[PDB]
Protein backbone atom coordinates (compact mmCIF):
# COMPACT_ATOMS: atom_id res chain seq x y z
CA UNK A 1 0.00 0.00 0.00
CA UNK A 2 1.09 3.32 -1.18
CA UNK A 3 -0.01 4.64 -3.81
CA UNK A 4 -4.17 3.17 -3.41
CA UNK A 5 -5.21 5.11 -0.58
CA UNK A 6 -7.63 8.42 0.37
CA UNK A 7 -5.55 11.73 0.58
CA UNK A 8 -8.77 12.12 2.90
CA UNK A 9 -10.10 9.07 4.12
CA UNK A 10 -7.10 7.16 4.42
CA UNK A 11 -8.29 3.96 3.28
CA UNK A 12 -8.50 3.24 -0.09
CA UNK A 13 -9.27 5.33 -3.13
CA UNK A 14 -10.25 4.82 -6.98
CA UNK A 15 -10.77 8.22 -8.22
CA UNK A 16 -7.23 10.66 -9.24
CA UNK A 17 -7.52 14.48 -9.34
CA UNK A 18 -7.03 14.75 -13.25
CA UNK A 19 -5.49 18.81 -12.15
CA UNK A 20 -2.37 17.41 -11.00
CA UNK A 21 -2.77 14.03 -11.71
CA UNK A 22 -1.18 12.68 -8.56
CA UNK A 23 -3.96 13.24 -6.10
CA UNK A 24 -6.62 10.43 -5.26
CA UNK A 25 -9.89 10.77 -3.64
CA UNK A 26 -13.00 7.28 -3.26
CA UNK A 27 -15.15 9.90 -3.45
CA UNK A 28 -16.33 13.64 -4.76
CA UNK A 29 -16.45 14.69 -0.90
CA UNK A 30 -12.79 13.33 -0.27
CA UNK A 31 -11.81 15.62 -2.40
CA UNK A 32 -13.27 18.45 -1.02
CA UNK A 33 -12.37 17.67 2.27
CA UNK A 34 -8.34 17.60 1.36
CA UNK A 35 -8.90 20.33 -0.84
CA UNK A 36 -8.21 22.83 1.42
CA UNK A 37 -4.39 21.37 1.84
CA UNK A 38 -4.13 19.60 -1.22
CA UNK A 39 -5.32 22.63 -3.40
CA UNK A 40 -2.03 24.41 -2.15
CA UNK A 41 -0.25 22.01 -3.78
CA UNK A 42 -2.10 20.55 -7.06
CA UNK A 43 -1.47 23.03 -10.51
CA UNK A 44 2.17 22.66 -9.71
CA UNK A 45 4.66 25.11 -9.88
CA UNK A 46 4.29 26.84 -6.23
CA UNK A 47 3.40 30.55 -6.14
CA UNK A 48 6.61 32.61 -6.47
CA UNK A 49 7.77 34.68 -9.43
CA UNK A 50 4.55 36.25 -11.27
CA UNK B 1 -14.67 27.56 1.61
CA UNK B 2 -12.66 27.20 -1.05
CA UNK B 3 -12.81 27.64 -5.00
CA UNK B 4 -13.71 24.48 -7.48
CA UNK B 5 -10.80 22.08 -7.46
CA UNK B 6 -10.66 20.12 -11.02
CA UNK B 7 -12.67 16.45 -11.75
CA UNK B 8 -12.09 13.28 -10.70
CA UNK B 9 -10.51 10.51 -12.84
CA UNK B 10 -11.38 6.83 -12.23
CA UNK B 11 -8.94 4.10 -12.47
CA UNK B 12 -9.75 0.47 -13.09
CA UNK B 13 -8.62 -2.41 -15.24
ZN1 LIG C 1 -12.21 8.82 0.57
ZN1 LIG D 1 -4.64 17.86 -7.40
Amino acid sequence: DSSESCWNCGRKASETCSGCNTARYCGSFCQHKDWEKHHHICGQTLQAQQ
Amino acid sequence: TISNPPPLISSAK
